[PDB]
RNA sequence: AAAGAGGAGAGGUA
């Protein structure tokens, strides 16, 4: 896949570097990811091939731009 | 995570000098370009 | 105590498994009978007094074995474990089964060395 | 539907 471990490496530390506090931003990502599965489990498909967890940490960091 | 270049080290590298350039890299760059660092000096000392 | 904390076990093909706490409620129990129809029947006051005193000690080594006088043994000479023993020390409930546990979904295995790996990957058989 | 219960000794490996 075009998508390697090592982006996700860096945004995670671009995510954890831009905030006040580590465990805030840990919870939010875990009650983002538990949305977005929710979401997908209830309608469509989507692109399942990608974890929750890895979705929200790439929409979060997006919206950093 | 840039805008700093490395010196050129012209001596001999013992274990103090790589910690050095591991602590080096660590407060300039960040904690993720210090282990893509420590994997290819371990690459390049295996060989 | 509820008995299914102190259960029997139906092991040994014909015979049973070997409790500690039954075998302390029993002499209770028994003493205790022993010294309600001795009352009952109006014995002199000199057996009485023995029975009772047989009573407490039998009490005595229910609750706590050997904190005053001698230990009860069991069929070796190894003392038996009253309610003051599962709760005292390195394996009691405190240190064994509440700050310490068996888990689920766990494995174990001898390691070799990978080279040409990633600093945050591993092998898995 | 079913299926192991504890205890005590002796000897080993990180
Ligand atoms: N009573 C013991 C004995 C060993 N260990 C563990 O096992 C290791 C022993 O390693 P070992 O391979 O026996 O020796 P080393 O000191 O590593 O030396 P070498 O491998 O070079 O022989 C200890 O460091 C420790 O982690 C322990 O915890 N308690």
């Amino acid at each position: 896949f075009d998508l390697d471990s090592q982006d996700l490496l860096f945004k995670a530390e671009s995510l954890i570097v831009n905030s006040t506090n580590r465990y805030h931003v840990t919870l939010q990502i875990a009650r983002r990811a538990k949305q977005a599965r929710y979401e997908e489990m209830e309608n469509l498909s989507e692109e399942t091939g990608i974890k929750p967890v890895l979705r929200a940490i790439l929409e979060m960091s997006d919206e950093l731009n | 995570e840039a805008k700093s270049a490395p010196i050129f080290r012209n001596r001999v590298i013992d274990k103090k000098q790589l910690k050095k350039l591991i602590g080096w890299t660590f407060a300039h760059y960040g904690t993720a370009k210090t282990a893509v660092v420590a994997d290819d000096l371990k690459a390049l000392g295996f060989r | 105590i509820p008995p299914d904390l102190r259960p029997m076990v139906q092991l040994d093909g014909g015979r049973f498994a070997t409790s500690d706490l039954n075998d302390l409620y029993r002499r209770v129990i028994n003493r205790n009978n022993r010294l309600a129809r001795l009352q009952e029947i109006l014995a002199p006051e000199i057996i009485v007094r023995n029975e009772k005193r047989m009573l407490q000690e039998a009490v005595d080594a229910l609750i706590d074995n050997g904190r005053r006088g001698r230990t009860v043994v069991g069929a070796n000479n190894r003392p038996l474990k009253s309610l003051s023993d599962i709760i005292e020390g390195k394996q009691g409930r405190f240190r064994q089964n509440l700050l310490g546990k068996r888990v689920d979904y766990s494995g174990r295995s001898v390691i070799v060395v990978g080279p040409n790996l990633k600093i945050h990957q591993c092998g898995l058989p």
